[PDB]
């Protein structure tokens, strides 16, 4: 009758984040009900339908002036780990995991005067020798004109491109899964104003929510800060 | 959510956790 | 635009109160109107007019103020109105949101006051039910929160679920004068329990 | 504006198609990343004698640079069950302990907490007292020896015991009537009890917690602090790793 | 044939609740026929089915004088630790529970003689900064007027209000989950009699019993007497 | 009351306990 | 309730090939589809549908030339150990096993010009005393003539003749299952060319498949190099 | 290929191993 | 007469015990 | 012949023994 059993080598160690239950010792406790609104099931939810501030410069936005063309106003590389996604809830969500999939949404929002007005051309420029310095020289690659003074607010999507189906949270020096390139803004115009004592610059607000196609896999624990 | 063995209801639904009205 | 918080009011009454519960009517909890503050151009980004509802301006709200005053549990949600008042010349942006059991405050507690928000806040304060305020586009923003709280029903006097911030996102510039910032209160919804004794 | 792609007019966007699943965002999932043991906690065995303090499963307002620690701090109300894993590690020589049992006791939320040696036991001549509150009954004790443990470990579930229907993470208010700096962002009985571990050993050696949640609820978003620095404007944080160019 | 077995870390521990029996050694036992009236299968039934007088000053109930007016004939928190709950059935056995619901029924039996009569106004005051000291000060809550002389007993509901739906058995210094507000009597008029020389005092025994919807949970084991 | 186990009847209802009348 | 188990002796050991598996600890990651050609599930077919080089005194080929005759120009014992069959697919995928079953599949490939030709006689010699060596003593065992001219390649086929079901992998000193006979290849005629000058020899390629009823079993561990 | 054991699915297919898509 | 296992036939009852004819 | 446990086939029977042609 009793039953013939072999212990395995690995018997009694720990093993943290086995599939299965330990024993009940307080049995029998029916809870109060809960109603409370908004409860969440799923962070990428919340990631997606919910936007922050970028962290350009340690504000959250970039500026136009009266003076601008050429160079570029904001430039971002293509990961999770950049500098301007620093503040955010999708670059922290990110953090507690490994690997991304997926598109980042980017909305602009002109916050300059109704009696401002300016132009700016949004570049998503793909892994290359070294980003461009000119809005000439962007202008080749996939790329919006956003015409305040049309719609105040625009929203560009950073679409994903990789031999990979995932790629890296935590970047490092560029390998071919660690970076997806640039995403840059130039003045198409500089700001023109009504008055330019009164409004000189004009300063576009940017923020982020994971796009529809966006997911995260893969939970890491937290390594030594830096 | 993370319990996947057949074993799961070794014990009752209403001893292994709380029950919600 | 209305924008609900986390979902719509609801005239339920309190699962835990066993005593009766009066209903306040709209006549009876009405409406409150405050001038909020100023918003000037020295004021730098990250910095947020706090109001928790109400409880520093409790006494201020009339009717409802002497019914609550009087009653030891309130169950309510709200409906506010922030305004501002600037001109077509004025640049500038605000996030104004209702946040569920906001603290940072210092123990300035149930205050309306003003502070500097932590930037991963003020980045992130768009994670609440919230509405942009952007100076060249509108004017307004209007919320309307359900009660909320860790229990059926709370004491004002000791808690304030909700409570409004208003952040400066993009300075104020443009034309010298600053841009005052408005807000209508309406309680909503509002069930009130166990009488307390006279004042004497 | 025009909106679909190529002619490159003013609010015209190019055409972008949308990636197919693979992973099903199983992994975002809150109560599945809940449902894993985590190291919170590290303490002290009280030694059977005297009048020893309980101590508080409240992992909600943890500034530890760990995952458990921001995550619990995502929401503003949480609800989960509770699963534990004690440990035990040496800090002297294993040698001094040749049976260490070790008692531990569990109190639901709201269980009263005054303890001193009462029990005792006897067996030619020298005796043991063990506390009034480490005695098996009413709640869970469990007993497990260190000495030839091949684990030096005991682990059980436990119930949401708390009489609010949710656990406020943070409260703008006070949980007393006096409205002490203290009682501030406060509430009584915003946890999930106490245990008491009680030994000969006490010396010798410590714990290890471990708390798993099983059935975890949040409510109302709130956001995620940072983890790391801010790295210099237009750069990227670069951080060792396993695919790293070797 | 022997089946691989994982020895859990927690294997050879004691765990005293276990939802589990231990293994028979003595079978077969067919137990006599236990007929015997009064089985009870639940505390709570006989907490609500059963009343016990309160310890006020030590005696089962409160007096009125000839002399008596405004203040408070008898007071007690609402909270199962109070004094005059003390020799109760329902406060003893909550003593073997952390948590409690709902309301408590009192009844008040006037047994001043025949000859006798008295008024009284009996106030559920909820947490206050104070406790009313006079009963036109607390006669503003919930109160109900009890004319002896017209029923000469009287049950009121001491009720269950709070924004948690358990508070606590075990009390200390004042929190939100401790203590529910106070229970008051006074003396709308003092004890008249026939003839003052023969009777000057009644007495008004005060008994408990669990409400309708009172509950007790979270079994708790004994901490030092105190 | 108490016994949650899908295992609490390993041993037969006679053998494990009494048996009333 | 506790169940009576009974430990096995054989316990707490490890056991490397044992038929199941451990415990998971990383559950629910669902992989990317993995589309991507030629996904084979079995050595055996790679090894029959393809075929490999011999290694016929360090070259792919044996040489017929204008003085040949009488003698072996190609031998090889049958035995996957065969030096011949050294560099090939089949005799390497085979040191995986200790047993093999079945024939071998050679086709050689005349590589001489267009302007030249020779004729060969192939023939499989069962295990003897000594292996002929002369073509005359061959030919009274299973042999095909390959005229070139009429097919510049040749299929012949080594059968399986012994009187265990499988033979051994790995030979050694000569046994009953070690080694199953010889392979020769004889010039029935000297390479004739239209200008001896310009072509004196010709090249023929032999290559190895395995054969259709070929077969593997017993996967053993690599034993010190020789 | 190699698990022959009626106890192989413990663990469900989705916790045992990955999935394909 | 005193076996009350649901595991007294771990083995068949002609290896467990021996067999009347 | 000698194997009389329920559990004899823990193993298939592909796994536990020989397979004859």
């Amino acid at each position: 009758a009793p039953i013939r059993v072999v212990s395995v080598p690995e018997s009694d160690s720990f093993m943290s984040s086995v599939p299965d239950n330990s024993t009940p010792l307080y049995p029998k406790v029916v809870v109060p009900p809960r109603q409370v609104p908004g409860r969440f099931t799923n962070f990428i939810d919340v990631a997606k339908q919910t936007y922050s501030f970028c962290s350009i410069s340690g504000k959250p936005y970039f500026e136009v002036t009266n003076t601008s063309g050429d160079e570029p106003l904001f430039q971002m590389d293509v990961s999770l780990s950049a500098a301007e996604l620093h503040g955010t809830y999708v670059a922290s969500l990110s953090s507690f995991f490994a690997q991304y999939r997926g598109s980042l949404n980017f909305n602009f929002i002109f916050t300059g005067a109704a009696a401002t007005k300016a132009k700016f051309l949004v570049a998503f420029v793909p892994p290359h020798s070294a980003a461009p310095k000119t809005r000439d020289e962007a202008m080749a690659c996939i790329h919006a004109v956003w015409d305040v003074g049309l719609n105040s607010a625009f929203s560009f999507n950073v679409p994903y491109s990789s031999p990979a189906d995932f790629m890296a949270v935590y970047s490092a020096e560029a390998t071919v899964v660690n970076v997806s390139g640039w995403l840059q803004v130039y003045a198409l115009t500089a700001l023109t104003s009504t008055d330019i004592a009164v409004n000189s610059k004009g300063r576009v607000l940017v923020a982020v929510s994971a796009g529809p196609d966006f997911s995260l896999r893969h939970p890491v624990d937290l390594p030594d800060k830096q | 959510g993370n319990s996947g063995s057949i074993v799961q209801n070794f014990y009752m639904q209403q001893y292994q956790n709380s029950i919600d009205a | 635009g209305t924008t609900y918080c986390y979902s719509k009011p609801d005239g339920r009454p309190p699962s835990t109160v066993s005593d009766p519960v009066t209903r306040l009517g709209p006549t009876l909890s009405r409406h409150y109107t405050f001038k909020v503050g100023e918003w000037p151009h020295s004021q730098s980004h990250g910095h947020a007019w706090i109001c928790p509802l109400p409880s520093d301006k409790l006494k201020k709200m009339g009717s409802f103020h002497e019914v609550v005053k009087a009653h030891h549990l309130v169950k309510n949600g709200w409906d506010v109105v922030v305004q501002v008042n600037a001109s077509f010349a004025h640049s500038g942006a605000l996030c104004v949101a209702a946040v569920p059991e906001y603290e940072h405050t210092h123990e300035k507690a149930l205050k309306w006051s003003e502070l500097e928000e932590p930037a991963y806040t003020y980045q992130q304060l768009s994670v609440f039910p919230h509405q942009l305020l952007n100076l060249r586009t509108n004017s307004s923003v209007h919320l309307v929160m359900p009660y909320i709280g860790p229990g059926p029903t709370t004491n004002l006097t000791l808690h304030n679920p909700w409570t409004i911030v208003i952040l400066i996102l993009s300075e104020l510039t443009g034309p010298g004068q600053t841009v005052p910032v408005t807000m209508s209160v309406a309680p909503i919804d509002a069930m009130v329990n166990g009488p307390l004794p006279n004042p004497e | 504006v025009t909106n679909v792609g190529e002619d490159g007019e003013p609010g015209e966007t190019e055409p972008r198609h949308a990636l197919s699943p693979v992973d099903m965002h199983v992994h975002t999932d809150v109560s599945f990343l809940l449902d894993r043991f985590f190291d919170v906690e590290t303490l002290e065995l009280s030694n059977l004698t005297g009048s020893p303090a309980t101590h508080v499963l409240d992992p909600f307002g943890s500034t530890a640079q760990l995952a458990w620690a921001r995550l619990l701090n995502t929401c503003t109300y949480f609800f989960s069950d509770l699963e534990l894993s004690i440990q035990f590690k040496f800090t002297t020589t294993p040698s001094s302990v040749g049976e260490g049992f070790v008692w531990v006791k569990w109190f639901p939320v709201g269980a009263p907490t005054k303890t001193t040696d009462a029990w005792q036991l006897e067996g030619g001549g020298n005796s043991v007292r063990i506390q009034q509150l480490a005695v098996a009954g009413m709640s869970p004790t469990v007993v497990f020896k260190i000495a030839g443990s091949r684990s030096q470990a005991c682990g059980f579930s436990v119930p949401y015991t708390s009489m609010w229907r949710v656990v406020p993470v943070f409260y703008n208010g006070w949980g007393a009537p006096t409205k002490e700096k203290a009682t501030y962002n406060w509430l009584p009985g915003a946890h999930f009890g106490s245990i008491l571990l009680t030994s000969d050993a006490h010396d010798k050696g410590g714990c290890y917690l471990r708390y798993r949640f099983p059935r975890a609820n949040m409510y109302c978003p709130r956001p995620i602090p940072p983890a790391f620095t801010r790295p210099a404007d237009k750069t990227r944080h670069k951080f060792p790793t396993n695919i790293n160019k070797q």
